[PDB]
């Protein structure tokens, strides 16, 4: 009973378009041996489905699809609670929506339907609730101004290409930090500056599976959007524009 | 208070998928010089470019430099939004803004609006103008 | 976006309605035709940018 | 830099919106109503001129010389045709309230020359 | 017009200007007042005629 529990978790958290066969093989070998255990596995499946993370739901539906066709007992239990499976898989419940990922939710629904036609074609007549369900989906839901620009000093930093830095920056070079005077060989004239740079060089030498909702936001493009689209920022956008409106008027 | 819209003379958004051969001809020298040293990767560079030119008189009046402007925008937008600036000696001071790896065009439009509205380069906020004079009383 | 949007108030209409919808109701559904009715000179770009958000919204 | 004007679709006569084909990265203008699309040449999507550095001569019209209200002078001859008379006024518009620069319009018919000293 | 006002090509209209203003003497005032009262009279007449028709008897205009 412990082993079957571990397999169910692994398939749901595999995070792949297709579940690993070896594990599915193991589940199957466990299911037949005992009918009671097969029922327990069925039970587990629905529970996994009723949680979250449609990708895990989509992975769960792959398990459900396999155990339907090859097991009459499982084939009965799915029919016995086909209503719940209909909301969990197709997302037909008016209240509960399909959780993220959205693309995974699309795959879960699309893959779910294609089963149903085959589900109904091969087993529609025998199982009367299934026949009603397929018909239910198909038919019901379908001035100083001091200006001076003297630029004579150069960064003269030693680049990895062997050439000195020719950037003309007043105070700080972005690629090398603070700017200090250097000779023709790019060595700081102040011995203290040479020692500090050596210390900086020494410091440099010293130096489930699916993305969660927080993890999905953890990126570049989302961070800049969060800063731009902010309640305070938009108000500051309006407040700044209001002040020029006063100047315009 | 000196916001960005204040110093910016004009703002323009282009499509420049090739930084090596930029759309604007009067940038090739410094843009290629900047892109020689790979401090930032070229693969992550977004193809949409926001090219903002500043006003030199506002430069001198506010004593604002290119290094300070780049530092402020970098502190505001991380390594996500990289910006490249020319030296403070050309006849036209212009710096480019690109995102780094809704359409990117509209995203860049919103970014430009946000910068121009509430990008505090210097000065205390909620202070509009400071009048400077000798008291005769 | 955050562009300026042109919107109209019609009597006996409970909710405020964009002008482009009004022009489509009057029978000018082509954006070009709406532009001819709105701006008379097409070589003036500023007006065209100013009416861009209404076309985008509708 | 210059300004950018809108483009119209040749099928439904609707505006072309900016769009891009990642395969070739060639500035495309694709109409979002139908499937029509076009290849741009301006390579510019949006410009915002804060300094509004534009010429008021473009907005000045040549039919204003027939106004019996504006003043006239003979000390600023028209450069295009040499006519002595000219009608002058200020910019008298927003973002041009200052700059009292006088805008002269030639009075002689069929010339309508507008200039500024 | 709204656009030209927005770009500043045209000046915002002022209410104090008498070109934008009109005067309302006895003529329009009485006409407007009468118009409301004449309609009230029409309604009264319609109410009387409707009640008489419902009762089944024709109504005298006087
Ligand atoms: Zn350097
Ligand atoms: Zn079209
Ligand atoms: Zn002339």
């Amino acid at each position: 009973d412990q082993k079957l529990s571990k397999l169910v978790e692994e398939l749901t958290t595999s995070g792949e378009p297709r579940l690993n066969p070896e594990k599915m093989k193991e589940l199957k070998k466990i299911c037949k041996s005992s009918e009671e255990q097969l029922s327990r596995a069925y039970r587990l499946l629905i529970a996994q489905l009723t949680q979250e993370h449609a990708e895990i739901r989509l992975s769960a539906f792959q398990i459900v699809e396999e155990l339907f066709v090859r097991s009459h007992q499982f084939r009965m239990l799915v029919v016995s609670n086909f209503q719940e499976f209909l909301e969990l898989t197709l997302g037909t419940d008016p209240a509960q929506p399909l959780p993220p990922p959205r693309e995974a939710a699309q795959r879960l629904r699309q893959a779910t339907t294609r089963a149903v036609e085959g589900w109904n074609e091969k087993f529609g007549e025998a199982y009367k609730k299934l026949a009603l369900g397929y018909h239910f989906l198909r038919h019901n839901k379908k001035t100083f101004a001091g200006k001076f620009e003297p630029v004579q000093h150069w960064c003269r930093a030693p680049r990895p290409d062997g050439r000195l830095c020719e950037r003309q920056d007043r105070l700080k070079c972005p690629f090398h930090g603070k700017i200090v005077p250097r000779d023709d060989e790019g060595r700081p004239l102040d011995p203290e500056d040479r020692a500090r740079e050596q210390r900086r060089q020494l410091q440099k030498q010293e130096r489930p599976s699916l993305t969660n909702l927080k993890a999905q936001a953890d990126t570049a493009r989302a961070r800049i959007g969060r800063k731009v689209f902010a309640k305070a920022a938009v108000r500051r956008v309006v407040a700044a524009m209001n002040r020029m409106d006063q100047k315009k008027h | 208070h000196t916001t960005l819209r204040k110093v910016t003379a004009n703002t323009a958004i282009y499509y420049d998928p090739n930084p090596q051969s930029t759309v604007v001809a009067e940038d090739q020298e410094w843009v290629n010089v900047y892109y020689e040293m790979p401090d930032f990767d070229v693969a992550r560079i977004s193809p949409w470019l926001l090219r903002v030119e500043l006003d030199r008189k506002h430069m001198t009046d506010r004593k604002l430099t290119m290094e300070q402007i780049a530092e402020k925008i970098n502190a505001g937008f991380g390594d996500d939004l990289n910006c490249i600036f020319n030296d403070d000696n050309a006849e036209k001071l212009v710096l480019r803004i690109r995102i780094m790896n809704m359409d990117d065009d509209v995203f860049l439009r919103c970014i430009e609006s946000n910068m121009l509205t509430d990008m505090t380069l210097q000065g205390i906020e909620q202070i509009s103008k400071v009048y400077m004079h000798l008291p005769q009383t | 976006a955050i562009g300026q949007r042109i919107v109209a108030t019609l009597p006996y209409i409970k909710q405020e309605v964009p002008i482009i919808i009004v022009f489509r109701a009057l029978g000018f559904v082509s954006d070009r035709d709406i532009l001819e009715h709105i701006i008379y000179d097409f070589e003036d770009p500023e007006m065209m940018e100013m009416v861009k958000p209404s076309l985008d919204e509708a | 830099p210059g300004f950018v004007g809108i483009r119209f679709c040749q099928e439904c006569n609707n505006m072309l919106y900016p769009k891009e084909d990642k395969e070739n990265r060639i500035l495309l203008y694709a109409c979002r109503n139908c499937d029509y699309q076009q290849e741009a040449d301006n390579s510019c999507i949006y410009v915002n001129k804060i300094t509004h550095e534009v010429d008021e001569l473009t907005q000045i019209i040549a039919d204003v010389s027939q106004d019996p209200t504006l003043p006239r002078t003979e000390d600023h001859p028209c450069q295009k045709c040499g006519h002595k008379e000219a009608v002058f006024f200020q910019s008298h518009s927003a973002r041009a309230e200052d700059a009292m620069r006088l805008y002269y319009v030639c009075t002689a018919p069929h010339c309508g020359h507008r200039w500024t000293e | 017009r709204l656009l030209l006002a927005a770009l500043g090509r045209r000046e915002l209209d002022d209410r104090d200007h008498y070109g934008n203003k009109r005067l309302d003497l006895a003529g329009p005032l009485l006409a407007f007042l009468f118009r409301g009262m004449f309609k009230n009279l029409l309604k009264e007449v319609r109410i009387y005629a409707q009640k008489f028709i419902d009762r089944g008897k024709d109504f005298n205009l006087e």
